[PDB]
């Protein structure tokens, strides 16, 4: 088996991490007690990718829960699938991070990281052939952003040839009013550009807009936002969890999706997205499903792909449907929109199909785009960053932990360089 | 004519042995060059991670200097 | 005597091997447990089918084959499938982590950990041969194992067996069923590295097979199973001269003499007929003339290209089933008058013919109709270089930006290997132009 080790850090990381395990547990027929009660052998064929098998035919998620305060993880343990997680895989401090990237990365987080590595090492030693890791965290807080990126580099040091994958939640003033989030995000992006192989950009800006504009929820909660995240995380991991030919493991996905090492930030998308009040007069068709998954409104990052070009794209269709029709519609969307795909990467769109649909839906489409339009997200963060850094506002929180302004300037330049590089390849031509 | 016959077959043997020898040497050179290259890439990566750890110690060391003041 | 050892590398090589060996068993009357009631010499013999099957004292007929893959899931299906008793466990070799569609991992990082065991297993097969003729190597161009590990293995086989003949069946990538953006990189790398180590290579364009299944078999969305069933029929036609005996039989090696005028010009174009469904074949008997004419229909080629836009250096017709020379000669006379088959001026223009009387077979549950007679044409045409040109163009688009190249460099390769491989391909394209120009 090709095992993946999953880590979730901080409040956001554990919240979305718990939902991910609830959703895929239901998909694989695993109940809250770890027992299998599914009705399809496709559920268990690659179950070992994410689950260990213990005595009594129990399935235990290969998951590690990390935080600098007990609050969120205590509620996870009390959640629906709380008892499914291995009790010894809960690692938490007491001091907390206080939304301070420096405390998570250099101070409190550094005091706890070794105990986290001890658990990571135990999970990896019992792996037939470890693929790599996936981390869920936010970039706007302290623990997930600061200690999460610290865990990334420490794990990188011990597993340098394994794939490092993250689900990183980008901050937005529409969701949180914490003023220092642009600082924490920019410092985190600084680390992610260097130390991860692929990053799903889960943009709270886009999640809010989808809930408010599309789902017509006047007062979106974090639970509402996390429903989109868990549905997206299920979709983008389908090819890893079920028998499949395309992008069936973390490394093949990276080889297909990352043409240049630094440009490994993906724009996720999902279809269909409809509100409870909207009546579905007719079942969704493959053309409508394909066209919807390529629309800006269905993107989990607040970026319009029609403002840039696609370097690479991975599409996954779930449910029973005509493969001939999927093929025709995927050719159609590429031919009709050839201007938005770089000409110097031929056949840069790959399509996977899984028979098992998500819970509650007859058909779904999941979208993974490596678009130069992702620069809009980083431009948004850089603008909020410099609006505070040019005044040197709130820097004492971080300088008091030992940091200096030089590290802020370097993270700012590295993120600004990432934007310039996306534009470079957006404007490049074949002739 | 017998002398020529001997030279022909010895020539055939020599060129086959030289093809084998060339192929063996080329593969040994490529596999050694590849091993050194991949090892160098990993070494550079780990050395960048070590510099980060060094910088981390410097940050914590810098916090003590200002907390004592 | 004259044994042939087959080596199936990577998913495409293994799955095509599954289809081929199932078909061979049906053609020869070998059961899934390996018993062959019609074979009255127990534990040995020198029958024509013994070129591909050894025999145990218990009456088992065992393919002279090794299956190799860098991950286990494909070969695991063989280990547990219908013909699991056919193979000794040591003939099926797997690693844990595959090449991730990266030539560098198949040739170096991962392949180097298993290459010695693979060679030891091949040696065990060779030791049982009284007159080993050579190897048949099945592999994709596009996968990391099919490209990188195949080239490593071919280099090592040249060292361990010298100039002993090595033929390839190589799966040429098509976008309809491709799984990696970098397949053009892997294809150029392995073609360059393997070129001086291969005596003859039959390319199978997945897009040609895909079109034939859709067009001639009415298969809406062909799967690997659909494609491999057809590929196995073409492979069977080509190896039938080695596995069956007949007065009119002509050995594949004798066709080879005509097909390869220069060491690098060793890529024959295969065309097979008839490909027809049972519903269409019903009450429609396809004559020698009909299947022969189909050989010169470009839609029936295993590689997409236009032979009318090149020159022929050889034309071979491999018939099987109910076929006699009189009908062949009449069919050829017709074609020689309605199609202008242009040969280079330095090559004779006579068609080379062989006939194997054993009729074609089909696997139950398949798409092809059962037919009384079939033919595979093997031609050496400069037009096959069109396949190189299409691959080289996709290579050039990406390499100009060095897209994805860091994945190969990170595994130890150098940019110099890309330009070296690409330059060899440019020289090969130029070679194919040169041989088609008329003599001064
Ligand atoms: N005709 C045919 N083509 C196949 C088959 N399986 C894979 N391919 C083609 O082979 C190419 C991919 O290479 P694979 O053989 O799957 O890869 P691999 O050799 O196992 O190497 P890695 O998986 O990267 O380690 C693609 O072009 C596929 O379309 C098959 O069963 N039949
Ligand atoms: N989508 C989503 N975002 C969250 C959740 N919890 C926190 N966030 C976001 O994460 C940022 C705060 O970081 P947080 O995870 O609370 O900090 P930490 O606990 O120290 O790692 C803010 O921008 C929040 O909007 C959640 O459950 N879902
Ligand atoms: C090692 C070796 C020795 C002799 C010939 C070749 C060879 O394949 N070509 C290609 C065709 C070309 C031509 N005749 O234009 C000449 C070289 C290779
Ligand atoms: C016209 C004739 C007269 C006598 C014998 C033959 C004959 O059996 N072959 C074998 C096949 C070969 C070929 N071109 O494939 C041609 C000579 C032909
Ligand atoms: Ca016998
Ligand atoms: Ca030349
Ligand atoms: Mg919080
Ligand atoms: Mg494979």
């Amino acid at each position: 088996m090709r095992e993946i080790v999953h880590i979730q850090a901080g409040q956001c990381g554990n919240q979305i991490g718990a939902k991910f395990w609830e959703v895929i547990s239901d998909e694989h027929g695993i109940d809250p007690t770890g027992s299998y009660h599914g009705d399809s052998d496709l559920q268990l064929e690659r179950i070992n990718v994410y689950y260990n098998e213990a005595t009594g035919n129990k399935y235990v998620p290969r998951a590690i829960l990390v935080d600098l305060e007990p609050g969120t993880m205590d509620s996870v343990r009390s959640g629906p699938f709380g008892q499914i997680f291995r009790p010894d895989n809960f690692v938490f401090g007491q001091s907390g991070a206080g939304n301070n990237w420096a405390k998570g990365h250099y101070t409190e987080g550094a005091e706890l990281v070794d105990s986290v590595l001890d658990v990571v090492r135990k999970e990896s030693e019992s792996c037939d052939c470890l693929q790599g890791f996936q981390l869920t965290h936010s970039l706007g807080g302290g623990t997930g952003s600061g200690m999460g990126t610290l865990l990334i580099s420490k794990i990188r040091e011990e597993y340098p040839d394994r794939i490092m994958n993250t689900f990183s939640v980008m901050p937005s003033p529409k969701v949180s009013d914490t003023v220092v989030e642009p600082y924490n995000a920019t410092l985190s992006v600084h680390q992610l550009v260097e130390n991860t192989d692929e990053t799903y950009c889960i943009d709270n800006e886009a999640l809010y807009d989808i809930c408010f504009r599309t789902l017509k929820l006047t007062t979106p909660t974090y639970g509402d936002l996390n429903h989109l995240v868990s549905a997206t995380m299920s979709g983008v991991t389908t090819c890893l969890r079920f028998p499949g030919q395309l992008n069936a493991d973390l490394r093949k996905l990276a080889v297909n999706m990352v043409p240049f090492p630094r440009l490994h930030f993906f724009m996720p998308g999902f279809a269909p997205l409809t509100s409870r009040g909207s009546q579905q007069y007719r079942a969704l068709t493959v053309p409508e499903l394909t066209q919807q998954m390529f629309d800006s409104k269905n993107m989990m990052a607040a970026c319009d792909p029609r403002h840039g070009r696609y370097l690479t794209v991975a599409a996954i269709f779930r449910g029973r449907m005509s493969m001939k029709e999927v093929d025709e519609q995927m050719l159609n969307v590429q031919n009709k929109n050839s201007s938005y795909f770089v000409e110097w990467i031929p056949n840069n769109v790959k399509t996977a199909v899984c028979d098992i649909p998500p819970r509650g839906l007859k058909m779904s489409a999941t979208f993974i785009g490596n678009s130069t339009a992702i620069q809009e997200l980083f431009k948004r963060i850089s603008e909020q960053f410099t609006a505070m850094f040019r005044r040197k506002a709130f820097l004492h929180w971080y300088t008091g932990e030992g940091m200096d302004e030089m590290e802020f300037t370097e993270a700012e330049s590295n993120m600004n360089d990432l934007v310039s590089e996306y534009q470079q390849y957006q404007d490049a031509t074949a002739d | 004519k017998r002398e020529h016959e001997r030279e022909v077959i010895q020539k055939a043997i020599e060129e086959n042995n030289n093809f084998i020898k060339m192929a063996k040497e080329k593969l040994a050179q490529k596999m050694e060059s590849n091993k050194e290259n991949r090892e160098a890439h990993l070494a550079a990566m780990l050395e960048r991670l070590q510099e980060k750890d060094k910088h981390a110690e410097e940050v914590r060391k810098n916090k003590e200097l200002k907390e004592e003041a | 005597m004259r044994e042939c050892i087959s080596i199936h590398v990577g998913q495409a090589g293994v799955q095509i091997g599954n289809a081929c060996w199932e078909l061979y068993c049906l053609e020869h009357g070998i059961q899934p447990d390996g018993q062959m009631p019609s074979d009255k010499t127990i534990g040995g013999g020198d029958d024509s089918f013994n070129t591909f099957f050894s025999e145990t004292g218990a009456g088992k007929h065992v393919p002279r084959a090794v299956f190799v893959d860098l991950e286990p899931t494909v070969i695991d299906e063989v280990r547990t499938g219908t013909y699991r008793q056919l193979f000794h466990p040591e003939q099926l070799i797997t690693g844990k982590e595959d090449a991730a569609n990266n030539y560098a991992r198949g040739h170096y990082t991962i392949g180097k950990e298993i290459i010695d065991l693979v060679l030891d297993r091949i040696r065990k097969l060779a030791d049982q041969c009284t007159g080993l003729q050579g190897f048949l190597v099945f592999h994709s161009f596009g996968g990391g194992t099919g490209s990188g590990f195949t080239s490593l293995l071919m280099e090592r086989l040249s060292v361990d067996y010298g100039k002993k003949s090595k033929l390839e069946f190589s799966i040429y990538p098509a976008p309809q069923v491709s799984t990696a953006v970098v397949e053009p990189y892997n294809s150029i790398l392995t073609t360059h590295t393997t070129l001086e180590h291969s005596d003859c290579a039959f390319m199978v364009d997945n897009e040609a097979i895909y079109d034939i299944c859709r067009r001639n078999l009415d298969i809406e969305r062909p799967t690997y199973t659909n494609l491999n069933r057809l590929i196995s029929q073409i492979v069977s036609s080509i190896t039938a001269s080695l596995r069956f005996d007949g007065a009119l039989n002509v050995d594949l090696t004798e066709f080879q003499t005509n097909l390869v005028p220069y060491p690098r010009i060793h890529f024959p174009l295969a065309t097979y007929a008839p490909v027809i469904s049972a519903e269409k074949a019903y009450h429609e008997q396809l004559s020698v003339a009909e299947i022969t004419n189909a050989c010169f229909e470009p839609a029936n080629q295993m590689v997409k290209c236009d032979p009318r836009h090149g020159k022929y250096m050889a034309c071979c017709l491999l018939y099987r089933g109910d076929v006699v020379p009189k009908d062949v000669n009449a069919a050829i006379a017709t074609i020689k008058t309605k199609r202008s088959i242009q040969f280079v001026d330095w090559c004779p223009t006579g068609f080379k013919v062989g006939i194997n009387y054993q009729p074609p077979t089909v696997v139950p549950g398949g798409d092809l109709a059962k037919v009384q007679r079939a033919v595979c044409m093997l031609s050496n045409t400069t037009a096959i270089a069109e396949a190189w040109a299409r691959l080289d163009h996709k290579f050039d688009l990406m390499y100009a930006k060095r897209a994805f190249v860091h994945w190969y460099v990170g595994e130890g390769m150098e940019e110099g290997e890309f330009s070296e491989a690409r330059e060899d391909m440019a020289a090969l394209e130029k070679d194919y132009e040169e041989v088609g120009v008329d003599s001064v």
